[PDB]
């Protein structure tokens, strides 16, 4: 399973959960 | 390192100013070619390729920037927006002229509009009368 | 009940209608206190013609009743248009014959609205409609009705 | 999933299906002009044969920079990103 | 590219559609080296022919459809008729 | 021509030096590891930026510039203003004369 | 790292014309046997003509370029995975430094991969100091 | 899967069964509506000739 | 009212206390919540306290001012990370917001003028203090000298109106009507510069670019609307003369909208393209204002309210790429879908709000503005279609070229997106779709 | 595999300590979302008739009930009564611009 | 592709008007209403000649893809085991 | 070509499209019978029949609507009754296919 | 919401439901049928006919 | 066989390129707005 080079999505998910 | 530092200067009237402007824009002197001395025309900026757009340039060449198809320290053309890969560029030169395409399209359109609107009152019809609808004042008859 | 589709729709309507009627008559209808709310009635303040030019007390009151009468007449035209829309929906094939008195009444309402509030602009004072009425009555006196004037 | 042995088999199969190349003289290190008798247009036929075989486009500079079948193997393995 | 074959498997004379081109080029006085690269492309076992593919495509379920139509006719006469 | 190949070779040497500068500066681990974002310093990008911003310094009131500023901006403005004034005056004289009915006038805002 | 040189020889020009002519012939004739027959016809047309001089070859090369521009197909066949194809560069891979900007709790999902990346960082910085430093 | 200079890997029974099933479904629908309603392809109602009617009835 | 004014007056000493940057925006959002509570307003002036009162136009403009300044403190965290002068920045923002509240809740023309031209000095201070360009001197001098040169004879016009009438109040000046050319030119041309024309715009694209993010918010969010508010207050007593001279300004504004919409297709800066984008929509606002219809005035108020949010939200989007990619150039900003994919939601949600969008208040402002201009003349259907087509021809270009394509090579490592930025572009778009609900609030000020 | 608690990724509000990030983040989300967008929208949903649009519809329904009962006009064309207004005479006006 | 070719077969003959399918039921009810109504000469030319064009391109769409000689590369990935995909195809096939 | 083309060549011989009977209905001396409606106006408008389908036999369309609503959605159960309504239209079409044709004969006898 | 608190004449912002007449075929109750509403006040009432005022 | 698409090449280009209609929309009538936007910038926005 090759590892895709994705940017960080932690801040968007934390923003969604805080909202 | 700002816009006041690197900017186009006055027009190269003499040859030594043309050589200094060619060396300033990281261009060989033979390649450099300034604009005209008219009111709209830029001063001291190089006149790059206005023949055909970015799609005409070689995509198999190893570029420093594969996007925009340019190397490092290469002078960007002044109408880089109009001659970009997105708008008004072709990978190969067009087969015909610009007026042949429009001429054939409006010729076919003028023929089709003319032949349709000439025949607008020659619609065919079945051997059929008007559709009879019942009215309290006007009565209709059967054939039996 | 005369069709399988009609019986299925009746069953779906009964399953839909049951619990909401239980929630209304069992929970919503009890524990609701009885209170009275009233439609607001406004007395008729004298208009823009029955007061002096130097007084700004009358201009505010006549402007406010002109705005209120504008909103009421807009609702007259809106309800008269909705009557024609309900005529078009309720008389779906035969809307040509029945909706004609309503359309004539609505067209008369639009004509009278354009007589009173027409061509006044965004800043329509009570005095502007009165001066428009003065010039309209003068033009009706000397040039006949508008549309065949000289 | 590919391999260097598989791509080598592809290159020698396409170059041995060419009737103007003798399979006895054919080798992975055999030069296309000095060792084998090929025209200037024959190498273009070999290049478009590799293009139709491997399913991409080879540019003209990379067409003239290939002189051996091992060079074609190294060019294909660099483009399709296999080294084992 | 698993289990690739050799060049001795591919022969020009096995297929008609390439030996027709070879005969036309011999009539014109020319030869061609890339016929053996396209021998696999026309195979009667792996790929079939033109007439077998049309009968496979146009009439894939004609027999099953006719059998189901006979079944529908046979069950329709027992109930409707 | 033999002069063409020397020019192309000199341009290729200059392009090779600029390419080596780009490969040195683009994969810089220290400049990446500073954490402050940015770009590799390209001269032509800054030349393009100051070309797009500053353009009055090369401007002179010639006949070609006057023709461009007349036929590009002032003439469509003048023709559009004349057309709007003519249409509004033609409708306004019909409105003020009284040639149109009350119930037969467009845009009653109703 | 051989950057290609922009000068094109006359033999390279006629080889490029031969390649583009056979690509246009492949676009025009879809069946492989008819394309092969016409390709051998065009190869014989080139092979009867290769014995001339240089100036006549240059003029007839310009005539062949004009002819190939005249007979060019409106929808030329191209490979999909190569440049200029129907599905070239459908996905864009961002550079790996955005992997360095992940959350540490997001970095905990692949700890062996991030440990190997941190091991490879020292090898890259010594390689960069060897190469350009 | 990948295949080189040969056919595909041999198909499963489910694909062949499904292909014959949907071909039988289409052709069963076609021949069933051909048998039950043959009149829809031709004229559902007859078209008598307008020059065939006698002039002695109206004329 | 006096509660909001004294709230900001006692929020003034928050700046002098150290580590107090984030409490001021908390109290600003609290007073925006309180101003959401005090909403008992009708078309006439209510909450009359001395010389301060409020009607529905003033309510919407003060609420927009409070929201833009509250988001302006949220957007500027670059002032807080560096040791740039936070106390002076907070004092300038509070003073400027207080001046905007005072010039919008002004009962009279003169106090509106006084706080209206008091507002340009904190904008001058933000532009020449907190910008990041060598041409901030060219930015602030163009703005101040353009607005001052055309607004000084407006003071002569204002006292000519005072000498002819007697009063300064808006309602008593609504009764009168003047038939003078030069009074009309004095009382109009200052607002005709303060909202962008085609000919007089220059201060706008050369003052938006060289300013900070906060200068961009305060210029494209509420200080293109001071001229709109001024024309909404002045046009009521200059109807006869503006009906004589309005075809020139409407034709110039419509052709200039088409031409500036053609300019943005040839723009290589993100912050300059939104700067010219403010010219095109306010051209439609100016073309719908001078027709004097109910629909033109209501749709102009709705489009100014819905434009002050969306242009400021677009200017926050160009800032969060300028902080990371290091430049505002459109060539550098390419392929940000693979860098910040979660930001691309807010890019397209705020670029679609610049054009006609399905849930936004901008469409309800644009529909009610094109109604009045097509009603004004039939010749405008040719050039409204061209302008409203070219608007999304250029506005899709900024999202398309910045947020799609191959990545710009040779970009160094920058930080990822933050929750503050997602919250900042959340509050620039959810007011645009929550205000179509209760839209009779933000449209019917008459 | 086990990340350190001292290696904390900041939010957008402060870049010096973790305490000021959480307090400002929670308070800024308090003063915008659950005050200005939810409680403020709940207040604006149940806002009374500031504009008189509901009263205009009720008065229009009652007026259309009472005007067609009298039957004079559904919408009155005149602002005042035509007998109450005293128009000037033709000799009084002279050459004045009468606008229609 | 036995099942995919069968789906492509059913949908092309539905498009051309294989009797008693959906496209036939729509196309005959459109086209014979034209013949009993007032239609222009050029409009009646543009209907039926374009229907012949429709069957002509739709059977040409067959011939290059199916019932013809392969012209692809030496390496192909032809398979018919994508069963979620073909389950969606079965649902739309029986509905069509 | 065809029926339109003769209208370009002989307009006085061939009548126009959807032509009404110009001459007398009793000129042929048949004393032909009068078509009498079975369903009147109020049950025609009760069934929501469209104005393009209020023909001389709308009672068969009313019965077809009743049988469609009786076995909905499986409306094929009295499918032949649809043909009954259809052949009434065909009978009307036959009358129309006579009402044109004898008119041409009436336009030929005067020519 | 749509059958117990729909839009009435005292409120503008509700969902104002307008229904068309159902088709009456024989086999239904009352096949000789005309329009029940004929007055102009019956059209688009929104519950105005049951008002206490 | 005679290639009926290579013969009548001008007719097959018109029928093949969808009546020359992508050229008319794209690379036709787009130079005339895009260059004219630059003439506003060069002459009237910055010069005049
Ligand atoms: C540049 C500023 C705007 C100029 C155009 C607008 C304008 O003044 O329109 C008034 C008028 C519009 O014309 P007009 O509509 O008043 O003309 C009516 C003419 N008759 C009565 C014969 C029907 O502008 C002009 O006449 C001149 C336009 C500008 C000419 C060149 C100016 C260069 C500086
Ligand atoms: C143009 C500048 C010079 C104007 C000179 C004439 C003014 C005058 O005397 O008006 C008297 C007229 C008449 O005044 P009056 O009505 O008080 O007349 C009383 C009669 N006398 C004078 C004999 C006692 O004023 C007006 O019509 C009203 C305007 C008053 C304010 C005038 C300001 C002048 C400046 C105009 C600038 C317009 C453009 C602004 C934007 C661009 C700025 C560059
Ligand atoms: C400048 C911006 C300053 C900050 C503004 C912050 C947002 C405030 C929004 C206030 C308006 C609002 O939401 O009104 C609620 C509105 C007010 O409307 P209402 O319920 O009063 O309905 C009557 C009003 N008219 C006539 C316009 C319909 O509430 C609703 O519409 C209720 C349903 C909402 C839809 C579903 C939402 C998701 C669940
Ligand atoms: C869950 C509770 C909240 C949601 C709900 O049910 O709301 C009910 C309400 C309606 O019920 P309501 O309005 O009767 O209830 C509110 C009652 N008061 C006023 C007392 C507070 O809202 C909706 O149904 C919202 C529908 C939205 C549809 C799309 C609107 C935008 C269209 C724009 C077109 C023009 C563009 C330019
Ligand atoms: C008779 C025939 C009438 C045809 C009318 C066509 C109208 C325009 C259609 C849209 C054209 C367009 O912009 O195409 C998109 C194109 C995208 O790039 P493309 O050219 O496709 O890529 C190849 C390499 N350049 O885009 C571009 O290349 C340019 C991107 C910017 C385009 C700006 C808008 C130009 C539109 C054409 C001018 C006419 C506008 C008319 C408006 C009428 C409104 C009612
Ligand atoms: C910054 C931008 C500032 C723009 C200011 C514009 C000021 C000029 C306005 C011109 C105008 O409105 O002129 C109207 C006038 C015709 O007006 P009117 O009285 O209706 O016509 C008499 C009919 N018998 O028309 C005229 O008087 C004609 C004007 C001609 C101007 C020629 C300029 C040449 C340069
Ligand atoms: C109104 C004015 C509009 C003017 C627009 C411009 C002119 C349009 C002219 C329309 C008629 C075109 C006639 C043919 C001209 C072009 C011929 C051609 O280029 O054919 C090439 C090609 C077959 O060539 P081949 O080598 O076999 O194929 C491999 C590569 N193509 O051919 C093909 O692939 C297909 C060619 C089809 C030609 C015949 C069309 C179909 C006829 C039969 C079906 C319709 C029957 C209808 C009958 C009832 C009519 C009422
Ligand atoms: C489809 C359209 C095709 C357009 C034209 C294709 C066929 C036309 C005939 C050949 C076209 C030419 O111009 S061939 C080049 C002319 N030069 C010569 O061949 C004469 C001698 N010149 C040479 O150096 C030749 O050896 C070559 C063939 C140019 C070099 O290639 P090899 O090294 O022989």
């Amino acid at each position: 399973h090759q590892m895709i080079i994705k940017p960080s999505r932690f801040q968007w998910d934390k923003f969604k959960d805080l909202l | 390192g700002w816009n006041k530092d690197y900017k186009p200067g006055p027009y190269p009237q003499t040859e030594k100013e043309r050589l200094a402007a060619a060396k300033k824009y990281y261009l060989l002197p033979e390649e450099y070619k300034p604009y005209a001395d008219d009111g709209l025309g830029y001063g001291d900026y190089p006149k790059l390729g206005y023949g055909l757009g970015v799609e005409a340039k070689d995509s198999y060449y190893p570029w420093d920037y594969p996007e925009h198809k340019r190397n490092q320290h290469e002078p960007i053309s002044a109408d880089h927006d109009l001659y970009s890969e997105d708008r008004w560029s072709q990978a190969e030169p067009p087969r015909y002229s610009n007026a042949y395409y429009f001429a054939c399209f409006l010729g076919v359109m003028s023929g089709c509009l003319a032949l349709y609107y000439w025949l607008d009152d020659k619609k065919m019809y079945r051997p059929v009368a008007a559709k009879q609808y019942p009215s309290p004042g006007v009565k209709h008859y059967t054939f039996e | 009940p005369r069709s399988p589709m009609a019986s299925f729709a009746e069953s779906v309507l009964n399953v839909i209608d049951g619990p909401i009627t239980w929630f209304r008559e069992s929970i919503v209808e009890p524990n609701q206190q009885k209170q009275n709310w009233y439609h607001q009635r406004f007395r008729r303040v004298p208009t823009i013609d029955q007061c002096y030019t130097d007084d700004a007390v009358c201009r505010f009151e006549a402007d406010q009743q002109f705005r209120r009468d504008r909103m009421v007449d807009n609702e007259i035209v809106n309800i008269l248009r909705q009557r024609f829309e309900d005529c078009t929906l309720y008389e779906a094939p035969d809307h040509m014959v029945k909706c004609r008195p309503l359309m004539d009444q609505y067209e008369k309402a639009t004509e009278n609205w354009f007589i009173k509030y027409g061509d006044l602009g965004g800043y329509a004072n009570a005095k502007t409609a009165y001066m428009k009425q003065k010039h309209r009555l003068i033009w009706e006196r000397r040039h006949g009705p508008v549309g065949s004037g000289m | 999933p590919l391999s260097l042995k598989l791509i080598n088999e592809r290159v020698l199969l396409v170059l041995k299906l060419y009737d103007k190349i003798d399979p006895s003289k054919l080798n992975v290190e055999s030069h296309f002009i000095n060792d084998l008798g090929l025209d200037s247009l024959d190498h273009v036929e070999v290049i478009m044969a590799m293009e139709d075989e491997f399913g991409f486009e080879i540019p003209d500079s990379d067409a003239e920079k290939l002189l051996k079948p091992a060079d074609i193997i190294k060019y294909v393995a660099d483009k399709e990103d296999v080294y084992e | 590219p698993y289990t690739v074959p050799h060049a001795s498997t591919y022969k020009v004379e096995s297929v008609p559609q390439l030996v027709e081109v070879k005969e036309a080029l011999g009539r014109q006085g020319l030869k061609d080296p890339w016929l053996r690269n396209e021998v696999w492309r026309y195979e009667p076992k792996a790929f079939g022919t033109h007439r077998s593919r049309l009968n496979t495509f146009l009439f894939r379920g004609l027999g099953v459809g006719f059998c189901a139509f006979l079944a529908t006719v046979a069950v329709e006469y027992a109930l409707g008729i | 021509s033999n002069e063409e190949q020397e020019f192309i070779k000199r341009k290729h040497e200059a392009t090779l030096k600029l390419r080596q500068e780009f490969l040195k500066q683009s994969s810089n681990p220290y400049r990446h590891a500073t954490g402050e974002g940015g770009t590799v310093f390209d001269a032509g990008l800054a030349r393009f930026q100051a070309m797009r911003v500053s353009n009055y310094e090369h401007f002179k009131p010639t006949g070609k510039s006057f023709r461009t500023g007349l036929f590009a901006v002032v003439l469509p403005i003048a023709l559009y203003a004349w057309a709007l004034k003519a249409e509004r005056d033609g409708r306004e004289e019909k409105y003020r004369t009284g040639q149109v009915a009350y119930k037969d006038r467009q845009f009653k805002f109703i | 790292a051989q950057v290609p040189l922009a000068i094109v020889s006359h033999k390279r020009q006629v080889c490029s014309l031969y390649k583009r002519a056979l690509r246009n012939l492949e676009s025009w004739y879809d069946r492989r046997n008819v394309y092969r027959y016409r390709a051998v016809q065009l190869r014989a047309r080139f092979d009867e003509n290769r014995s001339k001089d240089l100036g006549e070859g240059i003029r007839l090369l310009a005539c062949g370029q004009r002819e190939l521009f005249e007979t060019r197909h409106f929808q030329p066949r191209n490979f999909a995975n190569s440049a200029g194809g129907c599905a070239f560069e459908r996905e864009v891979i961002p550079p790996d430094w955005v992997l360095d900007y992940w959350h540490p709790l997001e970095k905990a999902q692949y700890p062996e991969y991030f440990a190997k990346r941190e091991q490879r960082k020292k090898e890259f910085v010594t390689w960069w100091e060897k190469q350009y430093g | 899967v990948v295949s080189y200079r040969n056919g595909p890997p041999p198909h499963s029974k489910a694909t062949k069964i499904g292909a014959l099933t949907v071909g039988g479904a289409m052709w069963w629908w076609v021949i069933w509506h051909l048998w039950h309603e043959p009149d829809h392809i031709t004229g559902e109602f007859d078209y008598p000739n307008s020059r065939k009617w006698s002039n002695t009835e109206l004329g | 009212m006096l509660k909001i004014i004294f709230f900001l007056l006692f929020l003034i000493p928050f700046c002098f206390i150290n580590n107090m940057y984030w409490m001021v925006q908390i109290m600003m959002f609290f007073i925006s919540f309180i101003f959401l509570l005090m909403n008992n307003f009708m078309n006439y002036w209510s909450e009359i306290s001395y010389f301060l009162g409020c009607d529905m136009l003033s309510y919407g403009l003060i609420l927009l001012s409070l929201w833009i300044c509250s988001l302006m403190l949220l957007a500027s965290e670059m002032i807080n990370k560096h040791n740039n002068y936070k106390n002076l920045f907070l004092l300038n923002i509070i003073i400027l917001l207080l001046l905007l509240i005072l010039t919008f809740s002004s009962m009279s023309l003169f106090m509106f003028y006084l706080f209206f031209e008091s507002s340009l000095i904190p904008t001058l201070f933000l532009i020449l203090g907190w910008g990041y360009q060598p041409e901030r001197l060219q930015a602030g001098l163009y703005l101040l000298f353009y607005t001052l040169l055309v607004s000084l004879p407006m003071l002569i016009g204002i006292f000519y109106v005072m000498n002819k009438i007697g009063s300064m109040n808006f309602y008593l000046m609504n009764n009168f009507m003047f038939n003078y050319d030069l009074l009309y030119f004095c009382l109009l041309c200052a607002f005709l510069v303060k909202m962008p024309m085609f000919l007089v715009h220059l201060w706008l694209p050369k003052a938006h670019v060289e300013a900070p993010v906060s200068g961009s918010m305060i210029l494209a969010g509420i200080m293109l609307k001071l001229g709109g508010y001024g024309m909404l207050r002045v046009i009521s007593f200059l109807q006869l003369m503006n009906l004589k001279y309005s075809f020139v300004w409407i034709s110039i504004s419509l052709v200039g909208g088409v031409l500036v919409s053609l300019v943005c297709l040839r723009q290589t800066d993100l912050k300059a393209l939104i700067a010219y984008s403010s010219v095109a929509h306010m051209g439609i606002v100016l073309s719908g204002l001078l027709t004097m219809t109910y629909w033109g005035l209501c749709g102009s108020y709705t489009l100014m309210i819905a434009h002050g949010l969306c242009s400021s939200g677009l200017f926050c989007l160009a800032n969060v790429s300028y902080e990371r990619l290091g430049s505002r150039s459109m060539l550098i900003n390419k392929g940000l879908l693979n860098f910040m994919p979660s930001m691309t939601l807010w890019w397209f949600l705020l670029s679609s709000a610049n054009m006609a969008a399905p849930p936004t208040l901008n469409l309800l402002g644009e529909i009610s503005l094109l109604n009045s201009i097509v009603s004004w003349s039939w010749i405008s259907m040719i050039l409204l279609s061209f302008l409203s087509f070219f608007s999304a021809a250029y506005t899709l270009y900024l999202y398309s070229f910045s947020q799609h394509g191959k990545l710009f090579s040779g970009v160094y490592s920058f930080s990822s997106g933050k929750i503050r930025e997602y919250l900042l572009m959340l509050l620039h778009w959810l007011p645009l779709n929550l205000l179509i609900l209760k839209s009779e609030s933000f449209m019917l000020w008459l | 595999a086990n990340p350190s608690p001292k290696n904390w990724q900041s939010y957008g509000f402060d870049y010096k300590d973790q305490v000021e990030d959480r307090k400002a983040t929670k308070s800024t989300f308090f003063v915008t979302v659950t005050l200005c967008l939810v409680w403020g929208s709940f207040y604006w949903a149940y806002l009374p008739d500031t504009q008189f649009r509901n009263w205009a519809q009720r008065e229009g329904f009652l007026e259309l009930r009472r005007r067609e009962l009298a039957g004079v006009d559904l919408v009155s064309p005149n602002y005042v009564d035509p007998a109450s207004i005293t128009l000037p005479s033709d000799e009084d006006l002279g050459d004045t611009e009468i606008i229609i | 592709m036995p099942l995919t070719s069968a789906c492509f077969n059913v949908s092309n003959l539905a498009l051309c008007g294989m009797p008693f399918l959906a496209g036939f039921y729509s196309k005959d009810m459109i086209l014979e209403i034209v013949s009993i109504s007032n239609v222009n000469m050029f409009s009646f030319f543009l209907y039926y000649f374009s229907t012949g064009l429709t069957v002509s391109y739709s059977f040409r769409l067959v011939y290059y893809s199916m019932t013809g000689d392969l012209n692809c590369g030496s390496l192909n990935m032809l398979n018919d085991e994508s069963w979620i995909m073909l389950r969606g195809m079965m649902g739309l096939l029986i509905m069509s | 070509m065809g029926n339109a083309l003769t209208h370009y060549m002989k307009p006085d011989v061939m009548p126009g499209p959807d032509v009404v009977p110009t001459f007398d209905p009793l000129l042929g001396f048949k004393s032909r019978k009068e078509r009498v409606m079975i369903a009147t106006q109020e049950e025609m408008e009760s069934a929501k029949l469209p104005l393009e389908f209020r023909d001389y036999c709308a009672h068969l369309a009313i019965a077809y609507q009743a049988c469609r609503s009786d076995t909905f959605p499986f409306v094929y159960k009295c499918a032949h009754q649809k043909h009954e309504y259809l052949t009434c239209e065909y009978e009307d079409y036959v009358l129309r296919m006579k009402e044109f044709e004898r008119e041409r004969r009436l336009l030929e006898r005067q020519k | 919401y749509f059958k117990y608190n729909q839009n009435d004449w005292t409120r503008k912002g509700g969902w104002r439901v307008i229904h068309s007449r159902k088709q009456c075929v024989p086999g239904d109750e009352g096949y000789p049928k005309v329009s029940d509403r004929s007055a102009p006040s019956d059209y688009a009432a929104r519950g105005f006919n049951e008002s206490p005022l | 066989f005679l290639n009926k698409s290579l013969f009548m090449y001008n007719l097959s280009t018109f029928l093949g390129s969808m009546w020359f209609m992508p050229y008319i929309s794209t690379y036709g009538m787009i130079f005339y707005p895009l260059n004219y936007g630059q003439l506003v910038v060069k002459s009237f926005d910055q010069g005049w």
